[PDB]
């Protein structure tokens, strides 16, 4: 009949799992609370934005970020769980990069933040590998015909960030000013940094 | 495993539920949502009960209709719970007692996995490679769209990791391999039915062979 299995409320199941483990001494004091804090406060696309703004204003760092992403990220102390081997991929006037995990949700957590619901969606996982131009267009990003789109499928341990092109009209901006226009979606590759009118 | 989780290239889905830079809300949209990852880390790092690869595989082992109607964080809760039961740490009875109702788990594995391949090749940037035309019923980190396809090496990793097809089953023979960023032309993967340029897949050495 293709029907769903009967299930207790998900909150009840999730807390049951916690209580079953915690009741056996298997979860250290403050353990899940500590991870929650890390997930909410430390893992952040602000970190990736900082890296981009530095790369944009420092040719030496840009070169390091593109050749040894891990080393570059380590300078800021931003290595972490699901972000131990980093590769940054460079957008150019003829190339737009986009990241996905078609098999699940793999994402460079420490520098992009945990993946959002849309990135984990079956829609994004199925479609972006095959029709990235249409997907980006629907999301609000038009990529011209003479730009190649390259989709990176995060299938192993490499964790990716996009280094977008620096937009015109940002000449001489400070790192703080540049950081502001580099969003989570810019780092994933579905958005291009926007300069206010 | 040729499961429903191998979604790349599937046709018929609608719009991605996002427009660029739209508000995505808080990291967690419910008070339980930090639990799957934090309990996975307890299992991996504190208990040493399973690997992250085992978590990916147990989620792949969800009954297909169940997988398709379950949100991501819930799949993870189900996966971690299943692993805790399979490894003998918890019982399903105590989970359902604490939950106050049904707590169906992923299906048992139908494969014992496979070891890291004995015979592999160290590839160089610029080399042409073909993805081995192999079918693996257990865990594998090769999406089906690239099976048997030819591409070029863009990167060989400077680190090595256990072979997923082994460690995803908790085997002792996962060894270690580097992975390769293999660039495929869109037309190699989807013929005329793609609007893309290239796709780069991060493939373990043991999934590859020289082209020709
Ligand atoms: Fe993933």
């Amino acid at each position: 009949e293709n029907a769903a299995p009967a299930q207790a409320p998900v909150s009840d199941r999730a807390w049951a799992l916690f209580r079953a483990l915690d009741g056996k001494g298997l979860v250290p004091d403050g353990y899940v609370e500590g991870w929650k804090k890390t997930f909410e406060e430390d893992f952040s696309p602000r970190r990736g934005a900082e890296l981009v703004a530095r790369a944009w204003t420092d040719p030496e760092f840009r070169q390091l970020l593109l050749t040894d992403g891990t080393a570059a990220v380590a300078q800021y102390g931003y290595l972490g769980p699901q972000g131990e081997y980093i590769v940054a991929v460079e957008d150019t006037p003829t190339l737009k990069n986009v990241i996905v995990c078609s098999l699940c949700a793999c994402t460079a957590w420490p520098i992009l933040g945990l993946p959002p619901t849309w990135y984990k969606s079956f829609e994004y996982r199925a479609r972006v590998v095959r029709e990235p131009r249409k997907v980006l267009s629907e999301m609000g990003t038009e990529i011209a015909s003479d730009i190649e789109i390259r989709v990176y499928d995060t299938t192993a341990e490499t964790r990716y960030m996009v280094l977008p092109q620096r937009p015109a009209g940002t000449e001489g901006w400070s790192q703080e000013q540049l950081q502001e226009i580099v969003t989570k979606d810019c780092l994933i590759g579905v958005a291009i940094p926007q300069v206010p009118t | 495993m040729d499961g429903v989780h191998d979604l790349a290239g599937v046709q018929g889905f609608g719009k991605v539920p996002h427009t660029v830079n739209a508000d995505i809300g808080p990291t967690f949209h419910a008070e339980w949502e930090h639990l799957p990852y934090s309990l996975m880390f307890a299992g991996v790092a504190e208990l040493g009960a399973f690997s992250v690869d085992e978590v990916r595989y147990v989620v792949e082992r969800m009954e297909p209709r169940h997988y398709m109607m379950t949100p991501y964080y819930e799949r993870y809760v189900i996966g971690v719970a299943t692993l805790m039961v399979e490894k003998g740490i918890l019982t399903q009875d105590e989970l359902e007692s604490l939950a106050g109702g049904p707590f169906p788990l992923s299906r048992p594995s139908e494969s014992e996995g496979r070891p890291a391949p004995v015979e592999t090749t160290t590839f160089e940037v610029g080399q042409r490679v073909r993805v081995r035309d192999e079918y693996v019923p257990g865990h594998i980190r090769m999406p089906a769209y690239c099976r048997g396809r030819v591409g070029t090496i863009s990167h060989r990793t400077t680190e090595k990791w256990p072979f997923p097809d082994a460690i995803g089953h908790g085997r002792n023979d996962a060894g270690e391999e580097p992975t390769y960023h293999v660039k495929f032309a869109a037309e190699e993967l989807f013929g005329s039915d793609t609007d893309g340029g290239s796709v780069v897949v991060d493939l373990f050495e043991g999934y590859l062979e020289p082209a020709a």
